[PDB]
């Protein structure tokens, strides 16, 4: 619902106010409504147009109420901009360290998971992939909101199984093992790591297989290993995780049971 | 730490 064309914002009906991160994010008041808006801009001289992009095309298609909701672009002349909905309180993983484990009881995160398997059933159907799911990409709002973002590497998608360009670097304790040896991704990638996403929220923040190196990640899931039980984490919800990290993507359950699972406070079938 | 690297 923007200014003068569908998602095409004058560079002027946006009044930046200051970086936010590092190619360069900023926060910004967007005058038509007077909203504060996030925008993430790119750096000037990089064969990015391109590619840059594609990111605000994959969004202009999907709206759900947990996923960061795109509000325009600037194409027509540099920088080039991408304007959303702005999140006050930033990225989870960091909200999640600073927090505080009082007003944070085991339900409000409990309800962060939940808000988060939502938007990944909705993703699911869309039949899209987003291919770096984890805190530090889900952003926050007042009371807990949480809202999954950043689709950089995210894909729509035709066949079921995506070829990431070869000769790639990826994070590597959030890849799924199909992925970390033919870089292949697909919406089973994104179970994998929904499951590494809730071993984050659980430990309030921790960086997973703690004290692992990434060089020993996939030998070490071969021989079946795989993170324990977090302190005062339910076993019905590492029951869950579990299931996300099964070896074969066939054998993992989908979004779709995974919101189930949730939303019914755990009345529904991964077993 | 370090997040983001290739595989081998
Ligand atoms: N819609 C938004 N609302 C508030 N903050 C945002 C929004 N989008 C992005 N950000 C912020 O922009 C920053 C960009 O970080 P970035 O440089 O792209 O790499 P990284 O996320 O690993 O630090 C993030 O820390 C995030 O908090």
């Amino acid at each position: 619902s923007p200014n003068y064309d569908k998602w095409e914002m004058e560079r002027t009906d946006i009044t930046m106010k200051h970086k936010l991160g590092g190619g360069e994010v900023y926060e910004g008041v967007w005058k038509k409504y007077s909203l504060t808006v996030a925008v993430k801009t790119l750096k000037e001289d990089t064969m990015e147009v391109e590619e840059f992009l594609k990111e605000a095309a994959v969004m202009k298609e999907i709206k759900h109420p947990n996923l960061v909701q795109l509000l325009g672009v600037c194409t027509r002349e540099p920088p080039f901009y991408i304007i959303t909905e702005f999140m006050t309180y930033g990225n989870l993983l960091d909200y999640l360290r600073e927090c505080n484990r009082q007003e944070v009881n085991a339900v409000v995160l409990l309800y962060m998971a939940t808000q988060i398997s939502s938007a990944m059933e909705y993703l699911e159907k869309k039949n899209f992939i987003h291919r770096d799911l984890a805190a530090r990409n889900c952003l926050v709002g007042e009371n807990h909101l949480v809202k999954v973002a950043d689709f950089g590497l995210s894909r729509l998608m035709t066949g079921d199984t995506y070829t990431a360009p070869a000769g790639a670097k990826f994070p590597i304790k959030w890849t799924a093992p199909e992925s970390l040896a033919y870089n292949k991704f697909s919406i089973k990638s994104d179970v994998w790591a929904f499951g590494v996403l809730l071993w984050e929220i659980a430990t309030y923040g921790m960086s997973p297989y703690p004290g692992i190196d990434l060089s020993q990640v996939y030998e070490l899931l071969e021989k079946d290993y795989r993170m324990e039980r977090p302190e005062g984490c339910p076993e019905k919800v590492y029951e869950l995780m579990r299931a996300c990290w099964q070896w074969n993507p066939s054998d993992r359950p989908s979004f779709a049971e995974i919101h189930q699972a949730f939303e019914t406070m755990f009345q529904e079938s991964s077993i | 730490e370090e997040i983001f690297g290739e595989f081998e």
